[PDB]
């Protein structure tokens, strides 16, 4: 899962 | 945001044997019974344009004489393309319960003809002309299966050569008259139960259609049906009648009948069959 | 006659205008007669040929009455196979010329609003398919095109695409497709020019729930890009973060097809000689479980030889920042 914030 | 499958009820597959993809099915609102085609459209992922293409082309049919289309639902990634159904079944079913007249062959053969000659002047073929695909509502109406509808312009393949014209098979150009070579053959499947070489192998068939002979009508039948079919089944396709021109020929015109004395064969069939 | 065979029909095409019944099925059946010796003339009867003398005739006695606006501003009221007659007459007209100049175009150029009509019958569903056989044999030639891009009605698509039917969806997005595509010089001039609103609304075709619009846009996206016309348009598109995120996340869809739909937009961000800092922001806090992705993603496709090339590519790009 990606990680933006 | 419309649900097919609330919105139809999927019955029996019309797959009894064949493609796992098409049902007879119920128009839930209408009550009107229909034929659903689902897709998978993920496995499928080979051009959804074509897919479309291949629907733009079957909802531009308006004639009597071709399976009428009704529309098209997405589910997920699922399509549901709902057709005209037919009660009566196919002339290769009919076929199953014993033979079939002179008079009920060009019944079948002009109406055919007739979709064929709309067909034809659309600039559209069928290519999948067969006695599996001459299909009867119960009052006896004939129709082309909408499976074949294609334009001239134009898995993307047929199962077996042996309604197939030599031109064809040769990844020849062309058009409308092989068409009409395909009716010739039905004709004979028609007469004989199966088409010429049914116990060969496709492959040997294949080479042998254009290098050989092309086949004939053999047996008890009338010299016009025979020559009928030879016209049809010439090698050269601008040796081929149109179909218009076939529509008036001596076997056509001698034995065409009531398409209603076609239910004769529809209960011959329903008292045949166990269940 | 090709003079009055268009007089003989233009009486029977006002008659069915705002009318009935047993007036109504009389008229609208000589509309029909009309409308096939109409097409008849331009498809050369039995006579092998469509003269080209009577065609040249007739071609001329048709801009005058103007009869062709109305025709379209009342398609609804004719019948199926008519409704196939008045694209196939009309779709000959539009091509026919001197061989100079196109006669039709410069005539479409003074009735301006028939073409705007067409577009408005999107959303008579029995109108809206005849409609598309003509805008897009109308969007065919260059001066006709130019009209629509460039028009307000141009933003209709964007729901018109996403419209219940299926079909007509489809039939829409075809249209939409061979707009920003057919004359790709024109295409250009108008996609740097209006990048802002566009993209703002082409944003949302991709975040649709509906799988093919969500593919097909996507797909559509990737051609656009990897485009010569186009150039300045994706450099301007493969800088701004938001659309690097959303591609990102689109390599996790539920659907394989999309994923790798995707995958071909998400390269153009990482090939990138010039990338801009949010972008390198992203991709460095990312760098660990992405390269981790591509070693995983897509292996089944061993046969690939261009993405696999493509994908070792990604991983040196990515690895090495």
């Amino acid at each position: 899962e990606w990680s933006f914030t | 945001m419309a649900d097919p499958e609330e919105l139809f009820t999927k019955l029996e597959r019309i797959g009894k044997g064949s493609f796992g993809e098409v049902f007879k099915g119920i128009d839930n609102r209408t009550q009107q019974v229909v034929a659903i085609k689902i897709i998978d459209l993920e496995e499928a992922e080979d051009e959804i344009e074509d897919i479309q293409q291949e629907i733009t082309v079957l909802s531009q049919c308006d004639s009597s004489y071709v399976t009428k289309y009704y529309g098209s639902y997405l589910k997920g990634s699922k399509l549901w393309i709902i057709m005209e159904y037919l009660g009566g079944g196919s002339a290769l079913d009919l076929l199953r319960a014993g033979p079939f007249d002179e008079f009920q062959i060009a019944t079948m053969l002009k109406e055919i003809l007739k979709g064929l000659d709309y067909l034809h002047s659309e600039k559209k073929i069928h290519r999948d002309i067969k006695a599996a695909n001459v299909l009867l509502s119960e009052q006896g109406d004939v129709k082309l299966a909408a499976f074949g509808v294609a334009g001239q312009l134009t898995n993307t393949f047929v199962g077996t050569p042996f309604w197939m014209a030599p031109e064809v098979i040769q990844q020849s150009a062309y058009d409308s008259k092989a068409d009409i070579w395909s009716l010739g053959i039905t004709a004979i499947e028609l007469a004989k139960g199966e088409p010429p070489n049914s116990d060969m192998h496709p492959m040997r068939v294949l080479f042998l259609i254009p290098k050989n002979n092309p086949p004939t009508l053999v047996g008890d039948f009338t010299k016009s049906f025979k020559e009928f079919i030879d016209a049809c089944l010439n090698k050269d396709p601008s040796f081929r009648p149109t179909a218009k021109e076939l529509l008036k020929h001596k076997f056509i015109v001698k034995n065409s009948k009531k398409t209603s004395y076609l239910t004769e064969l529809i209960d011959r069939f329903k008292r045949w069959k166990a269940e | 006659s090709p003079a009055d065979i268009v007089k003989n029909l233009k009486e029977s095409m006002a008659v069915l205008e705002k009318q009935s019944d047993k007036k109504a099925e009389k008229a609208t059946e000589e509309v029909s007669k009309n409308l096939v010796a109409m097409k008849e003339i331009l498809y050369g009867t039995n006579e092998k040929e469509p003269q080209t003398e009577a065609v040249a005739q007739l071609a001329q006695e048709l801009y005058n009455s103007g009869l062709l606006s109305t025709l379209v501003a009342d398609l609804q009221l004719i019948d199926f196979e008519g409704k196939k007659d008045v694209a196939q007459i009309f779709n000959n007209i539009l091509r026919r010329q001197i061989g100079t100049r196109t006669p039709t175009v410069e005539y479409i150029c003074t009735q301006q609003n028939i073409l705007f009509m067409l577009l408005k019958g999107y959303e008579s569903p029995e109108i809206a398919l005849n409609c598309g056989i003509m805008l897009r044999e109308c969007i065919r030639h260059e001066p006709l095109a130019k009209i629509i891009l460039w028009s307000e009605q141009f933003y209709d698509f964007f729901r018109y695409v996403e419209m219940s039917t299926f079909d007509i969806a489809s039939d829409a997005f075809a249209t939409f497709k061979d707009l920003l595509t057919r004359h790709k010089l024109l295409s250009a001039e108008f996609l740097e020019q209006h990048y802002d609103r566009f993209f703002s609304e082409y944003e949302k075709l991709l975040h649709s729930e509906n799988y093919v619009t969500k593919r097909q846009s996507l797909k559509l996206l990737g051609e656009l890009l990897l485009d010569r016309h186009n150039f300045t348009i994706m450099t301007k598109y493969i800088s701004k973060p938001e659309n690097l995120k959303l591609m990102m996340n689109l390599l996790r869809d539920k659907s394989r097809n999309i994923q790798f739909e995707a995958f071909h937009v998400f390269k153009v961000f990482v090939a990138n000689p010039n990338k801009t800092q949010p972008i390198l922001d992203i991709l460095l806090k990312n760098q660990a479980k992405l390269i981790e992705f591509l070693s995983k993603f897509q292996n089944d496709r061993t046969e690939d030889e261009q993405f696999n090339d493509e994908k070792t590519y990604l991983v040196k790009q990515i690895r090495d920042l």
